[PDB]
């Protein structure tokens, strides 16, 4: 708490550091989230979410952290998820808008790129466009998709209004022990369902509950299929054979 | 009420009155200090005695004339003595404090200089045996400590055949828990230098420029100390930034400050001390008390690794009985980044549990609920994301 | 003080023509041990004995302070 | 005016949420409990001032819709403003698209509702907590939101907010049961009864009661009613 | 003086003390002395201005 | 009552031992043995007459030393050396002789009115479970604090370390005061209490002192406790801003690092904390190691409260219209110092009556007093 | 520049709370005493002026008591000068409604509109809240009498008799003692000029210091005679009651 700082009285003022200390602190709240694993693969793209019941009270399957773009781009948030709400209605228009204007699926970057220019627009009223906002957002999102030219990609979009492209990428509190894993288990000779069982292991580590279709959720985008979210009896069908070769060791 | 209570009341206060009485009456004792292994003592004692051979008015030399002396005493007053026939001229030096007559002040013993100091013999310490394998990991932080600190006391022969200077001076800084303390008590057991504590918040006085007496002294103190090393522990307070106030109370505070940097530098080396300073802060201190030259290497103490934690988990569970077949790996896992100084009261607070499911031993069970236990106050708590930028 | 606070002292001083004192806290003030404690008994002896008198020290900033350390 | 009443904290927060959820912890408390034809709201209601009118004073339960109803804790001046909006969109739904709202589009819309406070220059998140329950239309499944001043919002298989609702939670768990709801209504009723009997205590008067049945039936139980329940939960 | 009490006017001053000189350092040795003295009543006046 | 005979019981003792203590030392303590006769002559052969009470500044091993006196003028003294050369340290009390000044004897002790302060002579009337109720959160406070002086057999099983510290928080009145000075009743080890209000000084560099001192008079006595109440009152209490403020405040804070922990390795300090601003505090201070079982006190609920107010109206005169469980009925979530501050003002409808029942009306009307206290100095009514 | 002045009184404080409205409460703790007593036959509204000469004409005083429309009449607690904005604000809504339906307001939907008024200066903008409180005197064939009282914060709630302004809490124990569930306007009289004779800061209550109207059915067959009555009036019945 009150950390030292000699600048919280602008939203945009420097910091001895050099940078922002705003997009800092938002940088920061991403380490509350719940985490969300995703390999990106030559074959498709899988995004993981535990759910994050609270109370077995708390109804787990009404509620869920993938959220379609549309049928080609899916989308996965994790951090603030009150601030993700506004960000995701604004990606969809645009997707729908691209489709309007030319007849055609929308970039993966371009897209994950648009978000990051929303993302940028907090301040009192400055730069020759208006500021709507006042506080930046403390939400990073995970946006998959595949294109038709340059295949399947793996997004990893900040607060800051920065993307960088993954292969593979972890995000919320367990990002750490995930991404740890993440730079010695992956490589680019895997297939689809080796992918998924390899997010269903690093979701385990990660788990705070216990894993089983409750708390956690998978969904795929695949290029012929599109993007389809996996229903629950799928899921642990899936858990149950990842214990089979858990007890092969 | 009832048929008791007319003489409870008498009875009670009765009880009251005799535990007085006895102790009155007994009376006490207060030792005035003697020993039993000496039963004569005035056979040659009377000598020391009623004969005077002498104790003597404690003086200050003021002046050399070269071929009589100036002295002040403390009794303020000043006089003019010489040289007795247990004196040698060649050692009299100014501000050396001696011992002249109380009748015809003549010197006859001189005596050590500086009486000011009294305060700095109780910063002398003997060197705790927490142990220099106390520490944790086998990690190579410690090890250029061992490069800086330790090997020129051993050997300053291979620091002559390089011939380069030895590096003196090192900072430990780095987060709280990390033992920050902990591995300078284990090279305070190594090394078998002096050790000489000091406390920054203990160099601050009622009056100012009092402060400014105690340090000055204290490093030449350790100047005619012999392979000594002074350990500045907690100078976050005086050690600090200098700024301006204009109306501030932070001067003088600040004055104190200075008298470190120039003792330092000096104009005159540091004949083999050796210096460290314990900051828990980087994020604000003297440019001139650190300034590479004279702090030379610093070392940043970081927080146990996957593997670290694994190593000092070990020191520490190889001190407990547990009930062979566990992981402290798993343990290591379970954690996020964080200290060993949990993972000292990982063990404490799961030998509670032990205690209370009345084992002898420790289990896998009740570690995993003291993990949980610490890790929910650490969420409850400042220090999650405390670092106070930079790097 | 440049109010004529003591102007008034002097004006009604010259104007009964009673007994009057000038001491002030520089002339009670310690110079070796015993010494301020002896000055202060004196000055109202002296003002009873030929009473009435007027006893008028200048100041007592000095020697009253709303504060005090008391550790030295 | 366009200057921030939301400062970024170094938290990972903003102050004025945490401040606005502690409000909404300070206000009556709300138990919601879903049976499998029924939703009920059973709220507190201060009534131990005395000689107050009650009769034209409305229940801290609103009625949105003809089958969505929106109960609150917290600021009490605040809610009205939420209430309207909610009116006006329900509207809105029914001109543009046709056919009354369904529950979860209703939640969602109070949900950036109460977000977009906490977004905005020149204001100040509400401090108010909502749970938004009721049937949709065509359909016979109760469903029960919750929405949070975080604007965040939340299904719930039961839930509980307001003043010392933990207490009301823990009996919760262990008085209702995730797998099986209390199939009839009047089991329903006298279940959240005996919940809010927990903390509400001091008599029977404190207690009011909305129950609504699918096909847009909101009706409100009287003090008469509810006096027979509790009744009967007390001498069992 | 109708219950009997040593009437001890405490106003903030130190000037009553020579021997301590700080309110921080006599809170007991007050207490003390009103239980030699006993009994005794403690007028702490706070005036709630004072600075 | 009926406990008349072994208070007489006792007294009957007493008695015994006031008499047989009187006569022993009278007459029959016969100084007539030479190993007394004998011991003190030539130790007053050697000793004064005027005994020109010296202040030790430090020792020379070569049988001398320098005192300087509060009189005035130093002295390079030789020591008798019958009283064990190395026994004496800077800071002693040293007997010089009238003549020639040589330490013929060392005073052991010496105190200030200023650790007064800190030790104690209570001896509380109230034994625990006058904090009957909160009896789960306190096997917090005595497994880790009463335990490990009265069983070190058990933590030699396991081994490791004993515990060290903890930090009590919660609301006001929650017992927390009771709590510190429960258990030092039961450990009857040197019990030492502090201010927080009195670490916080309007003078400077002396703040430091007084804190580097508790410690060090704590690990002087092999077992002390000491109560640090109040730890929230570092951030919320200070006068002048020019020999106060921030820089005061600190130092006090840094000293405690090294007091609390360090490097000192001082005797056993066990240390209670009370407070509820436990962020006002460093990292390093809530650093676990320091803290190591760490106890959060909440309101108690509903069925709690009848423990607290049964304990407290066992002292009070009872009827069978007294009924305790309405009382509770009104109460939701508040602090046991509520129920207390009750059957206090109860008693105080019954001394305006100046009848001594206690009666179920004494206790309603108190409570409605006690009421008055929470919700005016709120004025909203309704939640606005 | 201008957002380093800025001192932000609508944040909520660490209660979750809002420090202006309780100041304003405040305030009105230090204004004039506002009764209302409901009637089953009518409402007595019952106002004690808060400066009293023998130099201020009260002849032509109205300070306290407004007609927003003549069948609904409020009694004033607070600052004069931000009331008076709202009661003509308040009469616009009266005209409006009756211009868009042509057929008298409830007294339902006048209250909450104000109250919505006072939300909004505490909800944003950086302002301060308008520091009054309402006691609404009203008469609708919905509900019948109905009396409301409405705070700064914009919240109302109704009531059988009620106590706005200073020593809010000591008249209303007093109405608790002596209240009727039915009762004459002239019982109410009594016990309303009864309750301000035992909370008046000068030891006698005149009429000259009484504001006092009312809203009667005297006037028959759903017809209600409003009265602001003059001192005089009020002097006489004064008289009745036997406090002169
Ligand atoms: N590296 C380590 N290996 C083993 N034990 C450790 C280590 N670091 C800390 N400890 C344990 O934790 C205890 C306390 O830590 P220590 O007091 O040395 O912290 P510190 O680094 O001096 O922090 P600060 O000075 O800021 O309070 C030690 O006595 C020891 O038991
Ligand atoms: N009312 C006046 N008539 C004429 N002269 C005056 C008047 N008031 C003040 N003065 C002059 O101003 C000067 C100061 O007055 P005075 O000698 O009374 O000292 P003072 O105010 O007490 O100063 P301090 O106490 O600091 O020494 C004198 O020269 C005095 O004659
Ligand atoms: N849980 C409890 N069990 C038994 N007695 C209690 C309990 N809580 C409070 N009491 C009684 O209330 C008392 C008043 O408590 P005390 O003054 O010690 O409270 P506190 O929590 O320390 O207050 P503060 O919040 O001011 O620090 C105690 O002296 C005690 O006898
Ligand atoms: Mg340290
Ligand atoms: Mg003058
Ligand atoms: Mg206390």
């Amino acid at each position: 708490f009150l950390t030292r700082s000699e600048y919280d009285r602008g939203v945009s003022t420097f910091s001895p550091e050099g940078r922002l200390f705003q997009v800092e602190y938002s940088l920061e709240a991403i380490k509350l989230g719940s985490t969300a694993i995703g390999i990106a693969t030559k074959e498709g793209v899988v995004l993981g979410v535990e759910k994050r019941a609270t109370s077995p009270l708390l109804e787990s399957d009404s509620i869920e952290k993938i959220v379609e773009i549309d049928r080609h781009i899916g989308c996965a948030m994790s951090g603030l998820t009150a601030d993700a709400r506004s960000m995701i209605e604004h990606a969809r228009t645009a997707a729908v808008t691209h489709n309007l204007y030319y007849d055609e699926d929308i970039n993966v970057e371009s897209l994950t790129q648009s978000v990051c220019d929303l993302a940028l627009r907090f301040g009192e009223g400055a730069s020759g466009e208006e500021r709507l906002m006042s506080r930046p957002f403390g939400v990073a999102l995970l946006i998959a998709g595949h294109d038709a030219d340059d295949g399947y990609q793996l997004f990893h979009a900040e607060p800051s209004g920065t993307f960088y492209r993954y292969n593979a990428k972890a995000i919320g509190s367990g990002s750490e022990g995930a991404q740890a894993e993440l730079l010695n288990e992956w490589h680019s000779s895997l297939t689809l369902k080796e992918a998924e069982l390899l997010v269903l292991k690093i979701l385990k580590q990660v788990m705070e509950e216990k894993l089983d279709e409750n708390n956690a959720q998978l969904s795929c985008i695949t290029k012929q299929d599109g993007f389809k979210i996996y229903d629950n009896e799928k899921t642990a069908e899936l858990i149950k054979e990842l214990k089979e070769k858990e007890a092969a060791e | 009420a009832a048929p008791y209570a007319a003489k409870l009341k008498q009875t009670e206060n009765d009880l009251k009155d005799i535990e007085a009485r006895i102790k009155e009456k007994a009376g006490v004792k207060e030792s005035d200090t003697g020993l039993a292994p000496s039963h004569l003592w005035d056979i040659m004692g009377d000598r020391q005695r009623l004969g005077e051979e002498h104790p003597l008015q404690v003086a200050r030399c003021t002046k050399i004339i070269k071929g009589k002396y100036v002295i002040n005493l403390k009794q303020i007053a000043k006089f003019v003595v010489g040289l007795g026939e247990r004196v040698r001229p060649k050692d009299i030096e100014e501000g050396m404090r001696v011992g002249v007559d109380r009748s015809k002040y003549n010197i006859e013993l001189p005596l050590p200089p500086r009486i000011d100091p009294s305060v700095t013999m109780m910063t002398v310490e003997e060197k705790p045996d927490v142990t220099y394998s106390d520490v944790g990991g086998c990690k190579d932080q410690i090890e250029k400590l061992r490069e800086v600190v330790e090997l020129p006391l051993l050997s300053p022969e291979r620091f002559a055949t390089l011939g380069i200077d030895p590096p003196k001076g090192i900072l430990l800084y780095g987060p709280p828990g990390t033992g920050k303390t902990l591995c300078a008590r284990a090279v305070a057991n190594r090394t078998d230098a002096t050790f000489i504590r000091v406390i920054g918040s203990e160099l601050v006085q009622k009056y100012v420029g009092e402060g400014a007496r105690m340090v000055r002294e204290l490093f030449e103190m350790a100047r005619t100390k012999k392979a000594c090393i002074i350990f500045f522990d907690e100078i976050d307070a005086v050690g600090g930034a200098r700024f301006d106030d204009g109306a501030g109370g932070d001067n003088e505070v600040q004055r104190t400050m200075l008298e470190l940097i120039t003792q330092l530098d000096g104009f005159d080396p540091r004949g083999n001390i050796k210096v460290m300073f314990a900051t828990n802060r980087p994020n604000t201190l003297d440019p001139a008390l650190l300034r590479p030259g004279r702090i030379d290497r610093k070392v940043e103490f970081s927080l146990p690794d996957l593997e670290g934690r694994a190593n000092i988990f070990r020191i520490h569970s190889k001190s407990m009985s547990v009930e062979r077949g566990i992981r402290w790996e798993l343990i290591s896992r379970l954690c996020p980044n964080s200290t060993g100084a949990e993972l000292r009261s990982v063990c404490t607070e799961a030998g509670m549990f032990a205690i209370r499911a009345r084992r002898k031993v420790a289990t896998e069970k009740d570690f995993l609920k003291a993990v949980d236990k610490v890790i929910s106050g650490y969420k409850k708590f400042s220090s999650t994301s405390r670092y106070m930028q930079y790097n | 003080p440049g109010t004529g606070k003591t102007m008034l002292v002097k004006a009604v001083a010259n104007s009964t023509k009673a007994a009057f004192i000038r001491v002030n806290g520089s002339e009670f003030v310690h110079k070796y041990l015993g010494e301020g404690p002896r000055m202060v008994r004196d000055v109202f002896r002296l003002a009873r004995e030929n009473a009435p008198s007027i006893i008028f020290i200048d100041e007592v900033d000095s020697i009253a302070t709303k504060r005090f350390d008391a550790q030295t | 005016y366009d200057r921030a009443l939301s400062i970024f904290s170094p938290d990972g927060h903003i102050f004025q949420v945490e401040y606005a959820l502690e409000a909404v912890k300070r206000g009556t408390c709300a138990v919601g409990v879903k049976g499998k034809n029924c939703v009920v709201l059973g709220c507190e209601r201060r009534s131990t001032l005395k000689l107050q009118d009650t009769r034209i004073t409305p229940s801290k339960v609103s009625k949105i819709d003809s089958h969505v109803v929106l109960s609150f804790s917290g600021l009490n001046a605040d809610s009205r403003i939420l209430i309207e909006k909610a009116r006006v969109e329900a509207q809105s739904h029914r001109l543009t698209l046709e056919d009354p709202v369904t529950v979860e589009y209703l939640t969602r819309y109070v949900a950036g509702v109460q977000q977009r406070y906490t977004q905005s220059g020149g204001v100040r998140p509400f401090g108010v907590s909502t749970l938004i329950a009721g049937f949709d239309p065509r359909d016979d499944e109760p469903k029960l939101y919750q929405t949070e001043p975080s604007g965040i919002y939340s299904s719930w298989s039961a839930q509980t907010i307001g003043r010392n609702s933990k207490t009301v939670r823990e009996f919760l768990e262990k008085n209702y049961d995730r797998k099986e709801p209390p199939a009839t209504v009047e089991e329903c009723v006298k279940l959240t009864v005996r919940s809010l009997l927990e903390v509400v205590q001091t008599g029977a008067k404190n207690i009011e009661i909305t129950v609504v049945k699918p096909d847009s039936d909101i009706v409100a139980l009287s003090s008469e009613e509810i006096n027979q329940y509790v009744t009967q939960i007390e001498q069992e | 003086h109708h219950t009997d009490c040593k009437f001890i006017r405490v106003s903030g001053a130190e000037l009553v003390q020579k021997y301590i000189g700080e309110g921080s350092r006599m809170v007991r040795e007050l207490f003390v002395m009103a239980r030699e003295h006993a009994p005794s009543i403690i007028f702490m006046d706070e005036i709630d201005s004072i600075g | 009552r009926c406990k008349l005979k072994l208070l007489r019981m006792e007294r009957i003792k007493d008695h015994l031992l006031l008499e047989e203590e009187f006569v022993s030392n009278s007459e029959i303590l016969k100084p007539f043995e030479k190993k007394q006769e004998e011991e003190k002559k030539q130790l007053e052969e050697i000793r004064g007459n005027p005994l020109s009470i010296g202040t030790l500044e430090e020792i020379i091993d070569d049988d001398h030393a320098i005192v300087t006196s509060p009189t005035m003028p130093d002295y390079y003294v030789s020591i008798l050396s019958f009283v064990d050369k190395e026994l004496l340290e800077p800071g002693c009390s040293v007997l010089l002789h009238h003549k020639t000044m040589s330490i013929v004897g060392v005073l052991q002790d010496d105190a200030d009115p200023m650790v007064s302060v800190m030790k104690m002579d209570k001896s509380p009337t109230e034994s625990y479970s006058d904090i009957g109720g909160l009896e789960s959160q306190i096997q917090e406070i005595k497994e880790s604090v009463e335990l490990p002086l009265t069983h070190p057999e058990l933590y030699e099983e396991m081994g490791i370390k004993p515990p060290k510290g903890v930090i009590l928080y919660g609301a006001p009145g929650t017992g927390k005061t009771l709590l510190a000075k429960a258990v030092a009743n039961q450990t009857s080890a040197t019990f030492l209490r502090i201010v927080g209000s009195e670490l916080i000084q309007k003078y400077l560099g002396d703040g430091p002192r007084l804190c580097r001192q508790i410690f060090k008079v704590a690990g002087e006595n092999a077992p002390s406790i000491v109560f640090i109440d109040e730890i929230d009152a570092i951030g919320t209490k200070r006068y002048d801003s020019n020999s106060g403020g921030e820089r005061e405040i600190q130092r006090t804070m840094l000293e405690l690092l090294n007091q609390l922990d360090g490097f000192d390795d001082r005797g056993d300090v066990k240390v209670i904390m009370a407070t509820n601003k436990i962020e006002t505090l460093d990292p390093a201070l809530i650093r676990p190691g320091r803290i190591d079982r760490k106890i959060l006190f909440e309101n108690p609920d509903l069925s709690t409260k009848k423990k607290i107010l049964g304990i407290h109206t066992s002292k009070m005169n009872l009827s069978e219209d007294v009924n305790l469980e309405t009382l509770v009925t009104t109460k939701d979530d508040l602090s046991g110092a509520d129920i207390q501050a009750m059957c206090t003002e109860a008693g105080l409808l019954a001394l305006r009556e100046r009848r001594m029942q206690v009666t179920a009306e004494d206790f309603k009307q108190a409570k409605e007093r006690v009421m008055k206290n929470k919700v005016e100095e709120n004025l909203e009514g309704l939640y606005l | 520049g201008s957002r380093r002045y800025d001192s932000r009184t609508t944040i909520f404080s660490p209660e979750g709370r809002l420090y202006q409205v309780e100041y304003a409460l405040e305030s009105i703790s230090h204004a004039g005493t506002a009764i209302g007593i409901m009637a089953s036959d009518g409402i007595v509204l019952a106002a004690e002026r808060k400066v009293t000469s023998t130099l201020l004409e009260q002849d032509t005083s109205t300070e306290k008591l407004y007609k927003l429309n003549d069948k609904i009449a409020v009694a004033v607690a607070g600052l004069t000068a931000d009331a008076e904005i709202l009661i003509n604000t308040a009469r616009i809504h009266a005209q409006n409604y009756l211009k868009t339906y042509n057929e008298d307001i409830p007294v339902e939907i006048l209250v909450r509109r104000l109250s919505d008024i006072k939300q909004g200066y505490t909800q944003h903008g950086g302002l301060r809240p308008f520091g009054v409180s309402f006691i609404y005197a009203g008469y609708d064939d919905r509900y019948g009498y109905q009396l409301y009282t409405s705070n700064p914060s914009g919240n109302y709630t109704g009531w059988k008799a009620i106590s706005v302004g200073a020593n809010t809490s000591a008249a209303q124990t007093l109405l608790q003692m002596d209240y009727k569930d039915d009762m004459k306007v002239d019982d109410a009289i009594e016990l309303a000029l009864k309750t301000l004779s035992k909370t008046t800061d000068s030891s006698a209550l005149t009429y000259d210091r009484l504001e006092f109207a009312t809203i009667r059915k005297g006037a028959n067959d759903g017809e209600v005679y409003q009265k602001i009555f003059k001192p005089q009036e009020i002097k006489d019945i004064l008289v009745k009651t036997g406090i002169t």
